[PDB]
């Protein structure tokens, strides 16, 4: 009965309730190149026999999309809702502030989401459409508030699109003290643009039931 | 009219429909959906688990007459793949390659009885688990039901009347 | 009910994902070439976390 | 008792050109060769099918001296001769047993003789499973048993594997049905061996043949009897009645200095077996390309195999001394006319001209650099391309190398737009020499 086995999955019937796509980045990739040397402590100053190296990094702004089922989650814990509630704020808050551990102690990449979109509908979707056009920044901008815009326009499309049919979406758009609001007037574009990460695992949770 | 046919739009980053020559290691898309890949697309969309659905609900959804239109074929992306053992035990990482199709979409018509196509149509507007593209890794990009049915002819005729 | 979750990221440069050489992971969409962290990396950063085992 | 034969139990399956894929048995198939084709989902299992219907096909004829015609079911007085000797092909009887030895102490899982099926040790992951508690069927033991004499690897201790050690590239011409299939393949030779499945182990000569190659038994087996049940096996999921769960393997070493050619095989120079060269990691000398269909197309075209004969099928398997790594196969139109050595040469050398396209770096370093790993991404797309017109690529009717090389113009300015971002003018002059990038043929 642990979360860790019924939202994630098996260890190593028991289906899952996360879909974690690739996270894929909204412009160019731009490889680059360092070429480092070994150097040695003892100098010697002699028997050079060049030691240069290659290694690659890049540097990109990724947008990212996970899914949850609530019915089977709530099948997997057998009736504990609030252990279900308690595992999706956990999430929310895990996938939030944890980055992948492939080379931090040598780039140190410990970065921070500038907005978080959570939403309820029916069908599943990803707006990965949105960056079909890679992000040029411009003067008055930079890349994160150009593909925020993006963001907000395909979604500002869809609500006009595909919306109504006795079925409102809700949207939950959050920004780190509201520094990165997903655009300007049309109804916010969403539901409250709210600034804390634990406002938004609460809204989300009273949302679902009215949980604590 | 009665509906005949019904249309799926499979459109994603990634997605990824296997093949037979996927065997030990390295696993690879053919070039399209497969009927056993949408059919379990279907199933997963009325709620029908592995079990239960091979006596009754498999044959009567492989009684059925499917084609799929081609656009933006897709350029084929390999992955490596580790899965960690241990982290029997030991300590080894076992290794594979994993192809993906990166940028594609597919349309998909399937041709039949009537009132099954309609159980279908009203199953794909909420499924009742979760839709992915082959690997559950892969959702899409656009809404399966996104295209009306109708009472259309032949797989010909039901592959042209999507923009 | 079905619970969705859009996050927009920006990176340092960083290498957090590699081939079998030892690039970063890439993938095409759009006509050109975009940086990609794989779905099985961001799941096992969020599995086996302190701060999914406090 | 219990009573399985090959010839009165359905264990073949088969599709029909009406579209009705169905489960028959021996009799039946060989009735209706004309009218139906085998259907299996990995290529070696068909391959091997396929071989030994080839085999008893040659004893037959051998034995009644009656050539097989085009488009005929099959030729007359070859199922009543097969009916004549119906004990011979028995399973779980008594005394007489089909490719089966003696009751050998050692005892082994029945997934030993499945490759794709894990067994002790390694690991478990693609096929969850466990030994003794997940069985075979009565048709994929007979799938396991005639996938023997052509597709044993080396192994740990025991390293003997067979007539063919480590196993080759398997090419063969196709056909659109089974007895138009078996009439390309049809070619008898002077002696036709002696035969290795009649009961005895028939310790031979130096010198083998056909009949004693085909059919040759390079471990000793020993199927335990059927246990009741319900469940299916774990290669075809059907469900059944009855499974076996293990048997009875203990490795037998090949006489050294046998003298054997396989027809189906393909030799490098010296009679050394021509294996696929295909990995999962890209390493030196090594770029991850996928498909290598045309690594066997020299050998195969230069001793007694330059007509066309329909259409080339190659089943290639790659395997690193015990571990097995991949399967796959491929079709190739060959209806073309003969070729000039050295540009089929040059054609038989991509895996290594790759590799120098991958090795050379960016702006010049050497050292030990991997080059530039982004164009090692785009190689097995602009490669899936290439092969789509493989018939006129091997004889140069319509296609080349240089042809060929046009494919990778397309990617490269996509991975150049990304390898030199910047809009000034030394980039665009950089763009524009790292855009000509093109295989270089090398021997
Ligand atoms: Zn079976």
């Amino acid at each position: 009965l642990a979360p860790d086995i019924a939202l994630c999955g098996r260890m190593l019937t028991v289906e899952a309730a996360l879909q974690v796509a690739h996270a894929i980045s909204t412009h160019i990739a731009r490889p680059e190149i360092d070429y480092f040397v070994a150097a040695d402590d003892v100098p010697g100053e002699d028997a050079g026999a060049g030691h240069i190296g290659e290694s690659m990094f890049a540097s990109a702004c990724f947008y990212k999309y996970f899914s949850i089922d609530w019915e089977q989650l709530v099948k997997n814990l057998k009736g504990d809702t609030n252990l279900a509630a308690h595992t999706v704020g956990a999430f929310l808050l895990a996938a939030a502030k944890t980055n992948p551990s492939g080379k931090q102690n040598s780039f140190a990449a410990h970065n921070y989401p500038d907005g978080i979109l959570v939403e309820f509908k029916n069908s599943p979707i990803s707006y990965a459409n949105a960056f079909v056009r890679p992000v040029s920044v411009v003067k008055e901008s930079d890349l994160v508030e150009q593909s925020i815009g993006q963001l907000s326009n395909y979604v500002n499309d869809i609500r006009l699109g595909y919306y109504d049919e006795q079925s409102p979406v809700i949207g939950f758009w959050f920004s780190p003290n509201n520094r990165y609001p997903l655009g300007y007037k049309h109804s916010k574009l969403a539901s409250r643009n709210i600034g804390n990460l634990n406002e938004l695992v609460g809204a989300v949770l009273d949302y679902i039931g009215g949980f604590k | 009219a009665p509906p005949n046919t019904l249309f799926l739009r499979l459109e994603g980053a990634l997605q990824s429909w296997g093949s037979n020559e996927a065997k030990f290691a390295l696993r690879r898309t053919a070039d399209a959906p497969t009927k056993s890949g949408v059919l379990g697309l279907l199933c997963a969309a009325m709620g029908i688990g592995r079990a239960e659905a091979a006596d009754s609900w498999l044959p009567k959804l492989a009684n059925l007459r499917m084609g799929v239109r081609i656009d933006r074929p897709g350029i084929r992306w390999w992955d490596f793949h580790t899965v960690g053992a241990g982290q029997k035990t030991r300590a080894e990482t076992l290794l594979s390659r994993r192809e993906y199709l990166a940028d594609a979409s597919f349309l998909v018509a399937l041709q039949g009885e009537p009132e099954l196509v309609a159980k279908l149509s009203a199953a794909l507007a909420k499924p009742v688990w979760a839709i992915y593209l082959g690997r559950k890794s892969c959702p899409p990009s656009r809404p399966v039901c996104e295209h009306p049915p109708g009472f259309y002819n032949t797989l010909e005729e039901a592959l042209s009347a999507v923009p | 009910m079905l619970i969705e979750i859009h996050m927009i990221q920006n990176h340092s440069p960083a290498n957090l994902n590699r081939d079998d050489l030892g690039a970063p992971k890439t993938c095409y969409f759009g006509g050109v070439l975009r940086s990609r962290i794989s779905s099985q990396c961001i799941k096992r950063s969020i599995r086996t976390s302190n701060d999914f085992k406090a | 008792h219990v009573m399985y034969n090959l010839l009165c139990d359905n264990w073949v399956n088969v599709v029909y050109l009406s579209g009705k894929p169905d489960r028959i048995s021996l009799v039946q198939t060989l009735k209706d060769a004309h009218c139906l084709q085998l259907a299996y989902s990995n290529p070696m299992d068909r391959f091997t099918v396929f071989r030994f219907l080839l085999a008893l096909g040659y004893w037959c004829f051998a034995n009644t001296n009656v050539e097989p015609e085009p488009d005929k079911p099959l030729p007359v007085s070859w199922i009543p001769w097969l009916e004549e000797n119906k004990e011979y092909f028995e399973l779980f009887g008594d005394g007489k047993r089909f490719f089966q030895a003696d009751p050998s102490s050692r005892i082994r899982a029945i997934t030993d003789l499945i490759h794709e099926i894990p067994t002790a040790h390694n690991l478990c992951h693609f096929k969850h499973v466990t030994d003794y508690i997940d069985g075979l069927c009565e048709a994929c033991c007979i799938k396991g048993l005639l996938r023997l004499p052509v597709f044993t690897t080396v192994g740990g201790r025991g390293i003997g594997a067979g007539i063919n050690n480590t196993p080759p590239f398997y090419l063969l011409w196709h056909a659109n049905d089974l007895a138009g299939m078996l009439a390309q393949n049809w070619q008898p030779w002077d002696n036709m061996g002696i035969p290795a499945w009649l009961g005895s182990f028939q310790k031979e000569s130096r010198e083998v043949g056909l009949l004693a190659g085909m059919t040759w038994l390079p471990r000793k087996v020993y199927l335990h009897d059927p246990v009741p049940g319900q469940a299916a096996c774990c290669s075809c999921g059907l469900p059944s009645e009855a499974l076996v769960y293990s048997c009875s393997i203990e490795v037998e070493p090949v006489p050294k200095g046998l003298e054997w050619k396989d027809p189906h095989g393909v030799y490098t120079d010296q009679g050394k077996s021509l294996q696929s060269k295909i990995k999962l990691m890209s390493n030196d000398r090594y770029t991850f390309a996928d498909r290598d269909w045309y690594s066997p197309l020299f050998s195969y075209l230069h001793a007694e195999g330059n007509s066309r004969q329909g259409k080339l099928w190659l089943v290639g398997f790659a395997s690193d001394k015990a571990k097995s790594i991949d399967i796959w196969d491929k079709i190739i139109e060959l209806e073309g006319t003969d070729t000039n050595d050295e540009l089929l040469a040059q054609l038989a050398n991509r895996a290594t001209a790759l590799n120098a396209m991958r090795k050379k770096p960016l702006r010049g370093d050497f050292k030990k650099s991997v080059g530039t790993p982004q164009i090692a991404d785009i190689i097995p797309h602009a490669e899936n391309r290439i092969a789509i017109n493989a018939g006129k690529m091997t004889e140069n009717r319509g296609y080349s190398w240089q042809d060929a090389d046009t494919e990778y113009g397309e990617l490269l300015t996509k991975v150049a737009y990304s390898l030199e971002p910047a809009q000034t003018v030394d980039a665009r002059l950089k763009r524009g020499n790292f855009i000509s990038r093109k295989p270089w043929p090398i021997i």
